[PDB]
RNA sequence: ACAGUUACCGUAGCUGUAGAUGAAUGCUAAUUAUAGAGUAUAUCUCCUAUGACACUGCAUAACAUAUAAAUGCUCCUUCCGCCAAAAAAAA
RNA sequence: GGCGAGAAGGGAAGUGUGUUUCAAAGAA
RNA sequence: UUUUAUGAUCCCAGGCUGGUUUAAUAAGUCAAAGUUUAGCCGGGAAG
RNA sequence: GCUGUGAUGUUAAGGAGCAUAGGAAAUGCUACACACCUUAAUUGGUAAUGCAUUGAUAAAAAAAAAAAAAAAA
RNA sequence: AUCCCAGGCUGA
């Protein structure tokens, strides 16, 4: 499917693998299917929370260990960035 | 000749009519009287030749 | 409120029927079939003849009465049969003279189909009618079923509603059943040679109808 | 039959306001570049060829000038044949020559019921 | 050779005409269940047919055979005189 | 005599006369045979060169034929163009139009 | 019907008949002319293509296309057609031209309106010429003040 | 190729024209003290019959109509549009309101033969002979073209 | 079928780029073109022509081929289409 | 009284469906 | 005695077929297999 | 005369509306054509059908006086 | 087995 929706199980920040450091923005989410993926939240802050509906879609980030989905900005409970042009 | 050229319309125009029938009618009984004519007059030149 | 077919009934001088627990033979899998048999209920059309008409007549006995009786003889003129007509005449209407007239049908009158194109055109404006002199009569179930012979003829209706002049203008056939005598509109003419016997006058009128 | 209808017309300096434009040139402002080869084929192009053979615009009917009649002699036809080679080495043997037919054990010619092949003709291409 | 009519046959009409009526008993596929799941609501899910005259029966259900049908057809059964 | 001053008017003018929306009413498009889907047109400069029509001959051909009257007939080349057709072959053309058959 | 053609009559379908098919796009419709069975689908199974037709054309005149030697052999075959197709093939010469709708009889009106077109042509025809004899590319005619005019002959 | 649309389009809109008057000139009267409302009342329309009579301003005007004008009529259905669309063609074929299998057979009968009912002659005989020949009696029906010969 | 993958060569995967979809999502447009000049200031120039030359996809505008998933509840189906040449309007 | 009428079926079936190659006559 | 590693015995999942144009010396049939108006087929019951 | 009885068991394998789940899986028409059914008949009838809206996933939107043709040199 | 048949035939 071209994109799946999803609540938002756990949002926490990880620490990418190495040489590379930092604090990712990500979250496990429990897809519509039941199954639970890991997904980053791209872009410069967000609001998202535990219970959190979330439009999933196919996005590999690389930091991330095992992370292969990212989330779709603006739609559902996921506000588009802002201060952005 | 006589079917494709204009004297079948004069021959459906003088057809005469029987009561209970419209004028189109009793041409169009001559008309497909003609026409039985015409198709076996195809078949004859299509199974000589 | 719906309108449905009416229920199904049986007709006078038969026994009861069981009937069956869903309309026709495909309820309700097929909803748009319907059967050759289904009774014409609708306005403007004729109920199919011995099937549908003339069924059971029950009324509560404290109703009941003589004239309860003659409600076949007594049918209106538009659907009134040549039977209904014929028992309650001279001889049962035989050496007499019957012609349709066909202008009073339901179905030319009413329904929804009752206006519809004709390959003619709109009416804007004597003939010569079919007429049946009955020669054999049998009633299986008086008054409107019977078993009739007859001379079929052409004949000349004219000017007086019309009447019948020379009912044998063309000798057609000398011995068949009735044409639509199943239902219709019928008017009839005794015999030239009629008896005053059998043919009786009317009774004089009094002269004075006292209230 | 447009000379037979002529008619002599009234033009006057109101009725060419719309026969004149802004731009001295013409030229097209859309490329032929199709963005979906096979949508294209299906949607303009496959519902509007109801044969296989490619036939082109038949040459002009000639009727005489006085009578209008058709003239005896008349324009030969114009084939087209694709990339303009007109020969084959090897044709192959075609059904065609009596078309909806075949031989019964018999020996004679009948009838056949068949729904028609619509790419018959364009193999090969032609 | 194929047949002209198939699986109908000519029989008389009631009209002194004749017309083309299926075969009887139906020919029907006991294997499957009945279709749909609530036919039984609106229909004798154990109907039989029977050919009966008389005091002589017979016991007749259509049965598909093997291969190859041929002009015989797929249908068969037993003669069974009661 | 009509004056259209604006677009409207001409419109009216020109407008077809109305018909009823179950027949056809737009025409089917030309198709040729050779440009069935793509219409190549030049895309690249020079846009205005000239370009010429070749249809390849090759050899109708293999054996020997015989003069004409006094016209060799045979080939001689490869390069002919069928759009550009020579004496000999127009005179080839027009003697099959005239054989008895 | 003769041996031959026995496979052409369908025993579930019909007769063969000659009919049209739409064909062409939503908008953009043409017919193709096929020998099919009664009951076939419209757009479905069919026997053969006889031709085409296309009313609406770019160059304003109906197009009739047909293979005459099949459409001989149906009709010798003993396909049926309708008024459209009958008309059709008159027009083309295949059939005998069929009576119109109500009948060559009823037809003393057109004809006397026919003969009224027919001189007034010719009334401008005598015109035509009237004016080659000057022939005036361009000329002025008044309203308060004179216009040009320009005599294009269409 | 504009100026070539627009002389096109001028030459058919003055045929379309001068064919719209004559057949307007040349229409065929309606009976004596018939008019619009009669015509309704006869083909017997029924609903606002009256107000397409009002509408319908002259019979000329309605015999002449076309069917965008008789949909343009406001109350007009489809049915109706149909019943005037034959009565009117039928009035102008003249098989209405003489609607009759009698008055089609007196209107319409076709004249007789011009050699029907004439004693034969050897003249007739030998033609008869030749046109028997020429047409190959044992094929066909040889007598639907030898009666009209 | 080109490039890249930390000395070089060979295995081997991986990365971007084509094409067929046209299925979901983001941003974005839409009622399609009202109106018709002259001196548009200069330079140049024998197709002398408001030529070079420079707002008019600007019009009779167009608008297409295949499709219609699953679960539950409620309601609806009963006067289907034609033929009276189904003996009618009837010299 | 006479003709036509499957909301145009995807509910069965794997060596099946369909495909390819054939064949099919009253009036004996 | 009959089947069976050329898959018998014996589970679950799926009807099959056609569609013209189609760039490159990759075409004379689009070239092992990809479709879209359509073709063929898909029980019986008022007992 | 006084309850009742007379074939008196009628709605899904379809359609529509509303909800559920899903990223998502559908809307209007007066529809002069074809085809089909019917008829004695271009005798009568239709909504299969044909049109239009959206969809953004496709086209056309350049060149020829008298022509509707013309590989537009 | 005798309710119906606009279905038929028969009885010296």
């Amino acid at each position: 499917a071209p994109q799946k929706k999803g609540i938002c199980v756990k949002v926490r920040v990880q620490t990418p693998r190495k040489p590379n450091s930092g604090l990712r923005k990500v979250a496990r989410v429990r897809l519509s299917t039941g199954r639970t993926v890991l997904v980053y939240i791209p872009g410069i802050g967000h609001n998202l929370n535990v219970h959190s509906v979330v439009l999933v879609r196919g996005g590999r980030c690389k930091d991330v260990p095992g992370c292969n989905y990212k989330a779709v900005r603006g739609v559902a409970d996921l506000l588009p960035v802002k201060n952005r042009e | 000749h006589f079917l494709l050229g204009p004297a079948a319309i004069e021959q459906q125009k003088a057809a005469k009519m029987q009561r209970g029938l419209t004028p189109y009618q009793t041409e169009l009984f001559m008309w497909e009287r003609q026409m039985r004519e015409i198709r076996k007059i195809y078949r004859a030149q299509y199974l000589q030749r | 409120e719906k309108e449905v077919p009416p229920p199904l009934k049986s007709g006078i001088g038969e026994p009861k029927k069981t009937g069956y627990k869903f309309p026709h033979v495909f309820f309700p899998y097929k909803s748009r079939y319907r059967s050759p048999h289904r009774q014409r209920w609708w306005p403007g059309s004729a109920p199919r003849f011995l099937l549908h008409s003339h069924p059971k007549r029950w009324a509560p006995r404290r109703d009941l009465s003589f004239a309860f009786f003659a409600f076949h003889g007594l049918k209106p003129f538009a659907e009134k049969n040549l039977y209904e007509l014929m028992h309650s005449l001279p001889l049962r209407g035989a050496s007499s003279f019957f012609w349709r007239e066909a202008d009073s049908d339901p179905w030319k009158h009413l329904g929804r189909k009752a206006n519809r194109l004709q390959a003619r055109g709109v009416r804007t404006q004597g003939r010569k009618q079919l007429v049946f002199s009955p020669r054999e009569i049998y009633y299986k179930r008086r008054p409107f079923h019977a078993l009739v012979f007859g001379r079929l003829s052409v004949g000349q209706l004219g000017a007086s509603s019309r009447v019948l002049k020379h009912p044998e203008i063309i000798r057609g056939l000398s011995r068949v059943a009735p044409p639509q005598a199943s239902l219709g509109g019928w008017k009839w003419r005794p015999p030239k040679d009629a008896s005053r016997w059998i043919f009786r006058p009317k009774f004089p009128l009094p002269f004075r109808p006292e209230l | 039959w447009s000379q037979k209808q002529r008619r002599l017309l009234d033009v006057t300096d109101g009725m060419l306001m719309f026969c004149r434009k802004h731009t001295r040139l013409s030229f097209k402002k859309h490329h032929g570049v199709i963005r979906r080869q096979k949508t294209h084929y299906f949607s303009n192009v496959r519902p509007f060829l109801w044969r296989s053979s490619r036939v082109l615009e038949p040459p002009p009917l000639l009727l005489y000038r006085h009578s209008g009649k058709p003239a005896d002699w008349q324009l030969p036809a114009r084939p087209f044949y694709r990339q303009g080679v007109s020969g084959l080495l090897f044709p192959p043997r075609l059904r065609r020559g009596f078309p909806s037919m075949r031989v019964n054990s018999k020996g004679q010619f009948v009838g056949v019921n068949k729904m028609p092949y619509i790419a018959e003709k364009a193999q090969p291409r032609l | 050779a194929p047949s002209v009519h198939g699986d109908f046959c000519v029989v008389r009409r009631a009209d002194g005409g004749f017309h083309l009526v299926p075969p009887y008993p139906p020919r029907i596929n006991r294997t499957v269940e009945p279709y749909p799941p609530s036919a039984g609501n609106f229909y004798e899910l154990n109907r039989q047919f029977k050919l009966q005259w008389k005091n002589v029966e017979y016991q007749f259900v259509p049965k598909l055979l093997p291969r190859p049908w041929g002009r015989a057809g797929p249908w068969g059964g037993d003669l069974v005189r009661i | 005599s009509v004056s259209f001053k604006n677009r409207a008017e001409w419109r009216a003018f020109m407008r077809l006369p109305p018909k009823s929306r179950v027949e056809p009413r737009r025409p089917i498009p030309r198709i040729f045979p050779w440009r069935m889907a793509h219409n190549p047109l030049p895309r690249r400069y020079p846009l205005y060169k000239h370009r010429t029509l070749f249809l390849p001959l090759s050899l109708p051909s293999y054996s020997p034929q015989p003069a004409i009257s006094g016209v060799a007939v045979a080939p001689l080349t490869i390069t002919t163009n069928a759009a550009q057709l020579p004496r000999t072959a127009l005179l080839q053309s027009a003697v099959r139009q005239l054989r008895p058959l | 019907v003769r041996h031959m053609f026995l496979p052409f009559y369908s025993k579930e379908r019909g007769p063969p008949r000659i009919r049209m098919q739409v064909a062409g796009v939503k908008g953009k419709r043409f017919y193709k002319i096929v020998a099919a069975n009664q009951r076939d689908p419209r757009d479905g199974k069919h026997m053969e293509v006889l031709g085409s037709y296309a009313p609406c054309t770019p160059s304003g005149v109906e197009e009739l296309r047909l293979r005459f030697s099949r459409i001989k052999f149906w009709l010798a075959a003993g396909a049926a057609f309708n008024s459209k197709m009958g008309g059709l093939l008159g027009n083309a010469g295949l059939v005998p031209l069929p009576p119109p709708m109500f009948g060559w009889r009823t037809k003393a009106r057109y004809t006397l309106l026919e003969s009224v077109m027919q001189k007034q042509e010719k009334l401008r025809e005598n015109q035509l010429r009237e004016y080659f004899k000057t022939a005036e590319p361009v000329v002025y005619r008044q309203v308060k003040k004179e216009e040009r005019i320009r005599k294009i002959l269409r | 190729k504009t100026f070539k649309r627009f002389i096109l389009r001028y030459k058919q809109k003055e045929e379309e024209a001068e064919d719209l008057l004559l057949k307007r000139t040349y229409t065929k009267p309606l009976p004596e003290g018939w008019t619009v409302l009669t015509f309704l009342e006869k083909i017997n329309i029924g609903e606002n019959a009256e107000d397409i009579a009002a509408a319908f301003s002259s019979w000329t005007d309605l015999a002449n109509a076309t069917i965008d004008v008789l949909q343009s009529v406001e109350g007009m259905t489809n049915q109706q549009r149909r019943l005037i669309v034959k009565h009117v063609r039928l009035y102008n074929h003249g098989l209405w309101p003489e609607n009759s299998y009698e008055d089609y057979i007196d209107k319409f009968q076709a004249p007789p033969l011009e050699n029907e009912n004439k004693e034969w002659t050897e003249a007739d005989d030998a033609r008869l002979l030749e046109l028997a020949a020429q047409y190959d009696v044992s094929f066909g029906d040889p007598w639907l073209y030898i009666s009209w010969e």
